[PDB]
Formats: structure tokens, sequence, C-alpha cells
């Protein structure tokens, strides 16, 4: 069966783990596996997910995730301007590690339910257009965009 | 013991003209860089703060500063689509054909990002172009 190796990247505190947990969970709660079997567009496939949380600062290991990953969920938080510009650094590093300008990626604006917004939707849409990638706003807390983000990344890998 | 370079980088990111000028009046290093090699001019160029770009350039910002990925402020403005900033950087002597560590010129990045007017502005300033500078989803008389 087809496997999709997905890597979740982004600055410390942008909600990488919360997003991943929200995708993987099979029931609501107010232990699980990051190899999740799903059916996408009629075909049974495996999502093989790697979260960089805990190793964002660890250069040698960041590069190891980038080597193995087939597609990248590039997560920033909409109330953290530094995390948004960090996407540029992650994208440039992915290009260099993989020696390619055409790596599957999706830009994810997380915590979209919070009122303290410092990155405008327009800025993020424009950046995604320049990068040639989809942009999705997400919130694990309000269950918005999470399925769409991961589904869209799989579609980007399939198109490559 | 406050790091004025760090504060200047933060002010440039935020587009805070007051803070930028106050910090530079206090001697803050205009070419201070972060862990990735981004200077205040890199930040102003990427974020699209035209006023801040002009202020930094007037006070001796190095237009040629290259980050850890070999990118100059011109690479950043060209990729993200900030035409007025591209123009000002070229006016202040930016190297139009500077290559980053992937071998990319600012034109290579602008072309891939679909910024035709920027590609043309770079060509007007002597940019090299070749068949590998492919276009993404998108005067002329002067260039031709």
């Amino acid at each position: 069966m087809t496997e999709y190796k997905l890597v979740v990247v982004g600055a410390v505190g942008v909600g990488k783990s919360a997003l991943t947990i929200q995708l993987i969970q099979n029931h609501f709660v107010d232990e699980d596996s990051y190899r999740k079997q799903v059916v996408i567009d009629g075909e049974t496939c495996l999502l093989d997910i790697l979260d960089t949380a805990g190793q964002e600062e660890y250069s040698a290991m960041r590069d190891q995730y980038m080597r193995t990953g087939e597609g990248f969920l590039c997560v920033f938080a909409i109330n953290n301007t530094k995390s948004f510009e960090d996407i540029h650094h992650y994208r440039e590093q992915i290009k260099r590690v993989k020696d390619s300008e055409d790596v599957p990626m999706v830009l994810v604006g997380n915590k979209c339910d919070l009122p303290s917004r410092t990155v405008d939707t327009k800025q993020a849409q424009d950046l995604a257009r320049s990068y040639g990638i989809p942009f999705i706003e997400t919130s694990a807390k309000t269950r918005q965009g999470v399925d769409d983000a991961f589904y869209t990344l799989v579609r980007e890998i399939r198109k490559h | 013991h406050m790091d004025l370079g760090k504060k200047l980088l933060e002010a440039a990111r935020a587009g805070q003209d007051d803070e930028v000028r106050i910090l530079m009046a206090n001697g803050a290093d205009v070419n201070a860089s972060d862990r990735w090699g981004w200077t205040p001019l890199h930040l102003a160029a990427w974020w699209g703060h035209l006023e801040i770009v002009e202020v930094l350039l007037k006070r001796g910002a190095d237009v040629s500063a290259a980050d850890l990925h070999g990118q100059s402020p011109l690479h950043l403005a060209a990729m993200v689509g900030h035409l007025e900033i591209v123009e000002v950087l070229l006016k202040y002597g930016a190297d139009v054909n500077a290559k980053d560590t992937m071998g990319a010129t600012p034109l290579h990045l602008a072309a891939r990002s679909g910024h035709l007017e920027i590609v043309e502005e770079l060509l007007k300033n002597g940019a090299d172009m070749n068949a590998q500078d492919k276009f993404g989803k998108t005067d002329l008389a002067e260039i031709l």
C-alpha cells in the first residue's frame, strides 16, 4: 500500500504537536500511533507522520527529518510574526537538504481562532502564492482546517 | 547589558520607525544579524517595510549582506514581490547577479514566484537570465 511520509515543521510553540494529535485522535477527549491508515480518494494509504517538536533547535536532526520527508506541513502561529518568517528559513533549508526547488509543502496558519492576530491572512496568502504552495488556516481547538491541511499535503505529494 | 542589535532586529520586523531610529541613535549595529544571518535590512525587505528599508540604507546598512543561505535583501524582496523595495536596493548598489547557496539569482527567484515586473526591473539593471530561470504563475521597450 502507498505510504506518505509527512513532516510537521515550524518554530517552538506554534502548535505542531496539537495539530498532529488532532489528526491522529479517533475520539474526542476534553498513546496513539503516527502511522495512520486512511482512505483518500478511494485508495487505502498510510500517513507516516513525523513531528519535529522537541528538536526544532537541533540542526543535524532537523536535516534528517528533511531528508526522509516526502512533504512538509510548514506551520506558523497567526499571533507570532517570528514564526511566520521562520517558514522562509525552513523552506530554504528543505530546498538545500533535498537539492530541489519543487518539494511538496503546505503553508499552515495555526491558532486561527485566537483574537491576538499579528500576521494578516492576506500576507500569508501572498507568501503562499510566491512559494507556489497551498495555504490553510487551522485551529485544533475549534476543529477547523486540520483534516484539510493534511489531505491537501497528500494531494501535493501525489501531483509531484 | 541589553543587546541593541536584537532590539533593532525586533523593531525592523515590526516596521516600528520610531524604535529603529531611536536604537540607531543609541549606536545599535545596523548590520547586526540573527542566528540565520538576517539583518534589519533582510527583515525590512522580506516584510515589505519600505520606509524602514530607506532609513537603514541612509544609515549605512550593507545591501550586500548574505545570510546563512547566501540570500541578500534583494533575493528576499524579489522572491516575495516587493517591487519598490527591489528598486531602492538596486539604487543603493545591490549586486543584481548575487547568487545564494543554491546558485539562485534574485531574477531566478522572482521568475519562479511569478513576479514579472520584478524580473523586468532586474533585467533593466543588468541581470543575467538563462533557460533555467523558469516562470511560475504570473519597461519592455527598454529591455528589448
